[PDB]
Parts: structure tokens; C-alpha cells; sequence
């Protein structure tokens, strides 16, 4: 029954897998990441402390968040001394987040959290985004306490007014103002707010965080954003690059205004206008048209083949190891199903299939 | 009994800082273990 | 160099610069919440 046990967990698991709707989600989006550095941090429940843990996970969220969102932005502030510290404004470099993180890294967290003066904060560094980006709030909150200056619920109609939308990450348990302010901005779910029971639950945490959050239907901001696609130049002089001023020897160059720039993707410094690659949008395809889940098959019918479609293992021989495509009708052992639906987003079946 | 007050200027603080690390550095320096024990 | 000797008006210069100015503002417009004081003060003859 042990075998038996974790069959029926996996298919537990797939459970909340199997209802994949192709929901309408913002892939252009611009996020605020709210980290707290009070005395609550420095409890040892998680090793060697809370504020080292979640500096470490921030930085690999930040490094997730940009491979997979790579036309969004981000920003990060720290709540210190019950004030709202800001460590990073609002861009596209993944770098900078990640060098101000270190930064913090040694400070050690004091004082007292405030919810609004971040929140406050947020509002602000929001406000200079455009409407077809998706305004969010990812608060990683460790305190039971907030001690704010003015009315925190004035705050929250506020975000509201302002199409934000914000996930609160507590660590020790629910807060009645976090869950107020979760329901009031995700109009009325309350499946945005999280309380860790472990370390290896907090990694998950920041991974689901990563993908883009599904819109609401009567939240319409649909328009046609100009952007651009450089050439890549292979220059044999050093030339000046129009957005730090300095000498670097290789650059795209904007169709505009033929300004160059160091790295992508990044807003022209010259024209404003956005600059991408093929590569970047392609990134976000599978979160438009995501791949039907894999359904097991009973071992009551006859197979096709003994081994599986695309990577030749033969199927060990009570529960069928075999996972079928129904668009294409091709059996897929256990190790493809993971690496098909989490790596790739295609399924070979399906390439292979002609029509 | 005797109350004596002292207030913290900004300036005062940076100094408290200093005087941290100073004092730490005069600890530090008698606390070095000897040479037959280094190695 | 921009607004002294070449004479870009003051004006144009804070346009594209506005979240730098709101980000320096914000620093000091916020104040801490409301606690007790008295009680955390500790005499700790003097
Ligand atoms: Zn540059
Ligand atoms: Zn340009
Ligand atoms: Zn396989
Ligand atoms: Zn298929």
C-alpha cells in the first residue's frame, strides 16, 4: 500500500492539474516586491534566520522572475524602523534588484513593520505604468503586528481604486488586515494569501509567485503597444552607449532613432519606445495556449507500444505507466509527462502528428 | 538619587558607531592568540 | 551641464525624472506610528 500511497498523491497532485482553462493572463507586468526587516525576522525558526532565508529566495526569485517575465519590471522596498525603505526602483535589469538585495544581505533587520507606509510606497512607484501592465504587490510579511500613522483601510480602497493588486506571504499566521487586504484587492479570492508550514513550502511559495497572474473579465485594458526589434551590431571601436555613457565594444541599435543600447530588453533612453527580441515574447507562449494535461490510462484497454513515444524507455510492467495525449493519442512514460509539461510546452506527439 | 540625562544628536550616533568599532578593533588586537599557539 | 551652460529649461528636465523627485520626497514625508514612549524608557546613585 506504501506504492499505492504516493500513486494516489501524484494523483492528488493532478487533480488540481487537470482544470487547465486557457485563462486570459497579463504577461506584461510590474511588480513591487515588499520584504520585511523588523525585530520579527530574527527568530531562528527558519536556519540560520528569517531575514537570510528570504534574502536567499528573493534573489532566486528575482532571477526566475526575469527569465520567464522578461518584458516586466520589478521593485523592491524593505520595511525598517516603521518606515518604508525603497532599495530599487522600478526597471527591466535583473541586475540591479540583485545587487541591492546583497546590499541588504548585511544591515540587520530593526524597528517595527508598517503595511501602509509600504503600501504607500508601492502606490507611488505604481503610478508611472502604463494601463496594459499589470500593477502588483508581493508583500513577504513576518510580523503579527503593524504599527502604521494613519488609517490602514483608507490605504486599501485606494489600491483598489487603482487596479493593484497585491499577495501577502505571512510567516507565523493569518492576519485579519492582510486578509482584508488580499480579498479587498483580488476582488474577493482569498487564495492570495500564504502562511508557510516549512522551508521547502516557502521555495514553492516564490516559484508559484513567478507566473503571471490571471486577469479578471470585467478588468478590460486591452490596446497594441509599440515596440521594436533592434539588430544586433558587431562594432570594431568601442562607442559610447546612450544609457550609462560608456564605452562598451557591442550593442543593439534601435530602429528609431538609431541609439544604441547595452543590454535587453529595455526601454530606448531616446525615444522611450520598448526594445525586445523574438526570443523574449516567445518566452510567454505557453502561457497563452498552455498544453492539456496528460489523463492515465487504465490498464483494462490493450497499449500501443511497449516503450515510450519520445525518449525509448521501455514501460516497466498492476497501474499502467503510461501517459496518453489526446490530441494525439501517444503514450508518454512518467519521466516525460514531468518534462514535458514543466520544461517544454509542446508535446512531440502532437509535432509529430501530420495533419 | 541622581538623574543624568544625555541626548543623542545624529552626529552624536555616528560617533557611537566609531567608538563601536574602535572599541571592538582594542578587543580584538589583546584578544589574538599567541605564536605557539597559532601554529 | 544641460540646464547652466546649455540652457534647457528647468522644466523639461524634472519631465522625464518625475518617479526620481516622488522617490526623494517620500523618504521624509513618512512618519512612524504611534507607540508608547514612556514605557520604553528604562532609568537604568546615578
Ligand atoms: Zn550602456
Ligand atoms: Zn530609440
Ligand atoms: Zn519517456
Ligand atoms: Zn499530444
Amino acid at each position: 500500500a506504501s506504492l499505492v500511497a504516493s500513486i494516489v498523491e501524484a494523483r492528488k497532485k493532478r487533480t488540481a492539474k487537470k482544470n487547465i482553462t486557457p485563462y486570459q493572463r497579463g504577461i506584461i507586468r510590474s511588480l513591487i516586491l515588499t520584504l520585511d526587516c523588523s525585530e520579527a525576522m530574527l527568530e531562528k525558526d527558519l536556519r540560520p534566520n528569517r531575514h537570510a532565508m528570504i534574502i536567499q529566495y528573493a534573489i532566486d526569485f528575482v532571477h526566475e522572475f526575469f527569465d520567464q517575465n522578461p518584458i516586466s519590471q520589478m521593485g523592491i522596498i524593505i520595511m525598517r524602523n516603521g518606515l518604508a525603505q525603497l532599495v530599487s526602483q522600478v526597471s527591466g535589469n535583473p541586475q540591479d534588484h540583485i545587487d541591492a538585495l546583497k546590499s541588504i544581505r548585511k544591515q540587520e533587520p530593526k524597528g517595527n513593520p508598517s503595511l501602509q507606509n509600504a503600501l504607500e510606497m508601492a502606490r507611488g512607484l505604481l503610478l508611472p505604468v502604463p494601463a496594459h501592465c499589470t500593477r502588483e504587490v508581493l508583500i513577504v510579511f513576518g510580523s503579527l503586528s503593524t504599527t502604521d500613522p494613519g488609517d490602514i483601510h483608507q490605504t486599501i480602497d485606494s489600491l483598489v481604486s487603482e487596479k493593484i493588486r497585491v499577495k501577502v506571504l505571512g510567516l507565523s499566521a493569518q492576519v485579519a488586515i492582510c486578509k482584508e487586504l488580499c480579498k479587498a484587492t483580488n476582488y474577493g479570492d482569498e487564495s492570495f494569501y500564504k502562511i508557510l508550514l516549512d522551508e521547502t513550502h516557502l521555495k514553492e511559495l516564490f516559484n508559484e509567485a513567478v507566473t503571471p497572474l490571471p486577469v479578471n473579465k470585467i478588468n478590460k485594458g486591452f490596446t497594441l503597444v509599440k515596440m521594436g526589434f533592434p539588430t544586433r551590431i558587431f562594432e570594431d571601436t568601442p562607442t559610447f552607449c546612450s544609457c550609462h555613457s560608456k564605452l562598451v565594444y557591442g550593442g543593439y541599435f534601435c530602429p528609431n532613432c538609431h541609439s544604441k543600447v547595452c543590454s535587453l530588453p529595455t526601454v530606448c533612453p531616446c525615444c522611450d519606445l520598448m526594445l525586445i527580441l523574438s526570443t523574449h515574447l516567445a518566452r510567454s507562449y505557453h502561457h497563452l495556449m498552455p498544453l492539456k494535461t496528460f489523463a492515465e490510462v487504465p490498464t483494462t484497454e490493450k497499449f500501443r507500444s511497449e516503450d515510450c513515444f519520445s525518449c525509448q524507455s521501455r514501460f516497466p510492467i498492476l497501474t499502467s505507466s503510461r501517459y496518453r495525449c489526446e490530441d494525439c493519442k501517444q503514450e508518454f512514460c512518467v519521466d516525460c509527462d514531468v518534462f514535458i509539461h514543466e520544461i517544454l510546452h509542446n508535446c512531440p506527439g502532437c509535432e509529430s502528428k501530420p495533419v | 538619587a541622581t538623574l543624568h540625562i544625555n541626548i543623542t544628536t545624529a552626529s552624536d550616533e555616528v560617533a557611537q558607531r566609531e567608538l563601536q568599532e574602535r572599541q571592538a578593533e582594542e578587543k580584538r588586537k589583546q584578544n589574538a592568540v599567541p605564536e605557539w599557539h597559532k601554529q | 551641464e544641460t540646464v547652466i551652460n546649455a540652457g534647457l529649461p528647468p522644466s523639461e528636465f524634472w519631465s522625464t525624472r518625475i518617479p526620481l523627485l516622488r522617490a526623494f520626497a517620500l523618504s521624509t514625508s513618512q512618519k512612524v506610528g504611534p507607540y508608547n514612549v514612556l514605557s520604553t524608557i528604562k532609568p537604568v546613585n546615578k
